[PDB]
């Protein structure tokens, strides 16, 4: 579909094709995801890649 | 630094060792491949649904 803007889901199809079960949960896994400090420096990372493909 | 290493950081809580650094690995190769489709058509669509 499109590069996954919720770094959580990225994660779980990650996982997913990885064949990867967590030690805790899903939902503990997804909760640590949501770190502020983690999801900005995702949002972050995207914005840099998207700007620097678009410099063609 | 990085956001691999924070993600890092985090699947070191969530998973055994072999499956944090299989689901990283995965994770930047998916990551890589969505950046690789992203036509100019995307990146306009992306504009109009935040502002
Ligand atoms: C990169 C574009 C902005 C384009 C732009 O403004 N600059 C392009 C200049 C092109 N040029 C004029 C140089 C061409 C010259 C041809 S010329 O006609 O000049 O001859 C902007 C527009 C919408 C932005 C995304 C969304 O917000 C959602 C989200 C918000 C997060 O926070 C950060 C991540 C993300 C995905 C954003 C990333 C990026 O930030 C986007 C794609």
């Amino acid at each position: 579909e499109g590069p996954q803007l919720l770094l959580s889901e990225a994660v779980s199809r990650a996982a997913k094709a990885a064949g990867a079960r967590p030690l805790t949960s899903p939902e503990s896994l997804s909760r640590d995801l949501e770190a502020p400090e983690v999801q900005e420096s995702y949002r972050q990372q995207l914005r840099s890649d998207i700007q620097k493909r678009l410099q063609e | 630094g990085s956001v691999w290493q924070l993600i890092s950081k985090v699947l070191a809580r969530h998973f055994s060792a072999a499956d944090a650094s299989r689901v990283l690995e995965q994770l930047q190769r998916d990551y890589e491949r969505s950046l690789s489709r992203l036509t100019l058509d995307d990146i306009e669509r992306l504009a109009s649904r935040f502002l």
